[PDB]
């Protein structure tokens, strides 16, 4: 049902408060970079790619002790 | 607790010449190691750890429960870089140097690329929060500032996100030096992180000066990584195999060679590149004075060769 994704944005058009039109919510706000962590249906994923705040988004991978 | 003794990794790296000149206690020096977490009371490990914080999940906890290391591997490493020089357990390659664990990967010792992000943006940050306090662009060897100096990643993955190396970037141009493990699948090239041009990436070496099989090939440098006895909860010691473990080898010599530079200086050193093969940046220091195996040069397997502190110290300060 959710899945967490990182979305790169533009900083011109984008406001935290929008993430919840699309049903997410946010996780976490870099500080260094202009990116969000966000938790949102997984069939949202489409939707947000048309935002015209986003300009990228990344699924969540995964690292492993070498 | 058992007497201390002197792991064949620290010998082989020529750490113990070093000590004289400096074990790595300058005070602007912190080493950040994202991992997963740490035995944060541990006997041969508590002096040195400066700040215990966690990114798991996405949430910043300075719980010193959610910080602590719940597999091993965060514990061995930090060992490996900063274990106390005294009477018991083993002794790290710069044993004084400040540590700031941060917990990006869990019990499983798995953990999400964006945890890692969020973890090296708090290496950056530091504890106060805040990366440039005075404004001036000097982060890292800043004594205002509270940054890491080094960011030492012994994780690794396949993927190449542009979020994850935009935050590498960020920790570069902050004059942070990044070290990662170049991955332990017997792979022609690394993994990410270290597969970046600002990060270092580390192989493994065992104790015949042979190249791990293991060892991901077209590393920067190589270190001791295979039958390395370090600190492991609760408490105690384990010996352990990996890229994972040669890393903080590196991490420790760049340790020394930022607080021998600023010890004499009042100022460190730039990161610098791959390429970099002169005496006025960390990584040509590392390049120049690593102990050249295998055929001449860098090669595949060793690359630029085994890390030596105390002729990268020398280099420094000469
Ligand atoms: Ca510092
Ligand atoms: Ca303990
Ligand atoms: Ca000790
Ligand atoms: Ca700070
Ligand atoms: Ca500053
Ligand atoms: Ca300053
Ligand atoms: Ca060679
Ligand atoms: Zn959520």
């Amino acid at each position: 049902n959710t899945i967490r994704v990182i979305v790169s944005v533009d900083k011109a058009k984008f406001n935290p408060h929008e993430v919840l039109g699309i049903g997410g919510h946010i996780v976490y706000q870099f500080k260094l970079i202009p990116a969000v962590v966000v938790d949102v249906p997984a069939n949202a994923v489409g939707k947000l790619k048309k935002m015209p705040w986003v300009e990228k988004v990344e699924f969540d991978h995964q690292a492993v002790l070498l | 607790q058992p007497a201390q003794t002197i792991p064949w990794g620290i010998e082989r790296v020529k750490a113990p010449s070093v000590w004289s000149i400096t074990d790595g206690s300058v005070s602007v020096i912190q080493v950040a190691v994202l991992d997963t977490g740490v035995d944060y009371d541990h006997p041969d490990l508590a002096a040195n750890i400066a700040w215990c914080v966690s990114t798991l999940r996405g949430k910043v906890s300075t719980k010193l429960r959610d910080c602590a290391d719940q597999n091993g591997h965060g514990t061995h490493v930090i060992g490996t870089i900063a274990a106390l020089n005294n009477d018991i357990g083993v002794v790290g390659v710069a044993p004084g140097v400040q540590i700031y664990s941060v917990r990006v990967l869990d019990a499983r010792g798995s953990g999400s690329y964006s945890d890692i992000a969020i973890g090296i943006e708090q290496a950056i940050l530091g504890p106060d929060g805040v990366a440039d306090k005075d404004g001036d662009g000097i982060i890292a060897g800043d004594p205002d500032d509270d940054a890491a100096e080094v960011i030492s990643m012994s994780l690794g993955g396949p993927a190449d996100d542009s979020y994850l190396y935009d935050m590498i970037i960020q920790a570069y141009n902050a004059g942070i030096v990044i070290v990662a493990a170049s991955g332990n699948e017997g792979a022609p090239s690394p993994s990410y992180p270290a597969a970046y041009p600002e990060v270092i990436a580390v192989g493994a070496i065992d104790s015949n000066d042979n190249i791990a099989s293991f060892s991901n090939r077209q590393p920067e440098v190589s270190a001791p990584g295979v039958d390395i006895l370090s600190t492991y909860p609760d408490d105690s010691y384990e010996t352990l195999m990996g890229t994972a473990m040669a890393t903080p080898h590196v991490s420790g010599v760049v340790a020394l060679i930022q607080a021998a530079y600023y010890q004499k200086y009042g100022k460190i050193l730039p990161v610098g590149t791959f390429d970099d093969i002169s005496k006025n940046t960390v990584r040509g220091i590392l390049h120049i004075t690593a102990d050249d195996l295998g055929p001449t040069g860098w090669d595949a397997d060793y690359g630029y060769g085994v890390v030596r502190a105390a002729l990268a110290v020398q280099a420094a300060l000469g």
